[PDB]
RNA sequence: GGUAUG
RNA sequence: GGCCCCCUGGACGAAGACUGACGCUCAGGUGCGAAAGCGUGGGGAGCAAACAGGAUUAGAUACCCUGGUAGUCCACGCCGUA
RNA sequence: CCGCAAGGUUAAAACUCAAAUGAAUUGACGGGGGCCCGCACAAGCGGUGGAGCAUGUGGUUUAAUUCGAUGCAACGCGAAG
RNA sequence: CAGGGCUACACACGUGCUACAAUGGCGCAUACAAAGAGAAGCGACCUCGCGAGAGCAAGCGGACCUCAUAAAGUGCGUCGUAGUCCGGAUUGGAGUCUGCAACUCGACUCCAUGAAGUCGGAAUCGCUAGUAAUCGUGGAUCAGAAUGCCACGGUGAAUACGU
RNA sequence: GCGGGGUGGAGCAGGGUAGCUCGUCGGGCUCAUAACCCGAAGGUCGUCGGUUCAAAUCCGGCCCCCGC
């Protein structure tokens, strides 16, 4: 039945998707700011953000460079975000902090 | 017969275009080093964080040649 | 049948 | 680029008759000049920059989907470029 | 100079590079087209991937785990012990 | 030069072997190969040992002698779908043989033990005929030490519309 | 003060009848990487019971915990 319509109105409840910005150990200020902007938006518009850093070949040997990038994001997106997850180990070659709308 | 260099260890603090690097040396001075020819030819990659030997010159203590990566 | 990247 | 009427420019052919070099080119100048655009006033079916929502994606400020405003149309003026 | 504006028109130089460029030639490549072949696919039959064990390799370990082979074309390979 | 290591073991992968049974396992009886090796070698018969083997000792540098019963098969019996009379890992005890020597680290036998495994996710390999599959057999290296490699026969399919 | 909820590490589904997402690890695919694909490990589900044939489920306590 047009019953359906009920759902259409029900479906005017809402929904959060997680959006994935991948950073790399040495991304530069310009692109950081672009991706940072993307996240601000993502978050302010009610969404989560799986922020991934993706070491490639030998870069996996200076994981501590990576962690500093994540820590910079956390510290910029501070008043907008709370940090569901942080990583410590480097499973695979990744570090997959998940931020959520404060 | 040539004049002698000053070898010194340092950490690559950032990579720059075309195999140029900032390297903070043992003494704490940051030099803009470039890759050696032998390392270029043999394809030894250098990255941020890598410990490097740097040949410096007395003619300029803001510049060096990375001759080894450890 | 169409994904990009060295 | 439907059809019809009114007003109007050029081209071409046939024979002649007529004028008698009146020609050719042209810096500057003058006019015309797709589309978008601009001003003012109309009009607005369809289409559609912007934009809104829905997707896709690593991201998707796109391509795809549903809508949709300027505009596209008319008058007059402007613009003077492909 | 022109335009209400968007802009148009006229139109340099410093500097830096040792090229930039046109057409065509031979390849290679194309999510261009056309024609073919091979257990390439399809059709089958039996396997591998799961188990235990043998064997080689990576890794890790070690005083040493000797050296070499590393996509196809290293890995029961040099080693027929 | 002796001893150790190349045999290490949280773990990941390549190539294999053996299975998960009844188209089978076990017992007994009984058919049919090819190819090859051999002198400090292959070693019969016979005697002894449950067996691996031992002793004695012929023959053969081989179409002669020896390795050396092919196995799957066939027949009859038994097991009756069970983690089993499937599987044979692992471990204990006891041996044999080669070798100055089998602790690290051999092969094989005997008694005991009897693990995982009930046909294997995504993915992926080989093969078009005497092939695949399966069944034995031999050889090179080699004192000893193949599930590898190189060869040999036995039984013996399925499927190919097509690009 | 008043509530919500406490569910594999992650967070979120779910009167009995525990997933889903992303981690986490390994595999597959590729010349290689991401993407893609498969498998496994992770809970006993706030706690305490009562109570229901059923305890994530029901009911209360408690621990709460943040929102407020
Ligand atoms: N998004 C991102 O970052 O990556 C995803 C992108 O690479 C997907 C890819 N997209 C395309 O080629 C575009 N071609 C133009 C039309 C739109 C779109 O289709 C693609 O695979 N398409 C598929 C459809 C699809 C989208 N997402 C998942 N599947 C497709 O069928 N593409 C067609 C093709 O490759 O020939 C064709 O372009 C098509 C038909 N209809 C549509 Cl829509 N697209
Ligand atoms: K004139
Ligand atoms: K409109
Ligand atoms: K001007
Ligand atoms: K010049
Ligand atoms: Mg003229
Ligand atoms: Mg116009
Ligand atoms: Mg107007
Ligand atoms: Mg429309
Ligand atoms: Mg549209
Ligand atoms: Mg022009």
């Amino acid at each position: 039945e047009k019953s359906k319509s009920s759902k259409e109105q029900k479906k005017k409840q809402k929904v959060i998707q997680v959006k994935e910005i991948k950073f790399r150990p040495g991304t530069d200020e310009g692109d950081y700011q672009v991706k940072l902007r993307s996240l601000i938006r993502f978050l302010e518009e009610g969404d989560k953000a799986k922020i991934t850093l993706r070491f490639r070949g030998r870069e996996m040997a200076h994981q501590q460079i990576g962690m500093e990038v994540l820590n910079r994001v956390k510290d910029d997106l501070q008043e907008l975000a709370v940090v569901e997850s942080f990583p410590t180990k480097i499973e695979g070659r990744q570090m997959i902090m998940v931020l959520a709308p404060k | 017969a040539k004049e002698d260099n000053i070898e010194m260890q340092g950490t690559v603090l950032e990579t720059l275009p075309n195999t140029m690097f900032r390297v903070e040396l043992e003494n704490g001075h940051v030099v803009t080093a470039h890759i050696s020819g032998k390392m270029r030819k043999n394809y030894i990659r250098i990255l941020t964080g890598d410990k490097v030997t740097v040949e410096l010159t007395p003619y300029d203590l803001s510049k060096g040649r990375i001759v080894f990566r450890s």
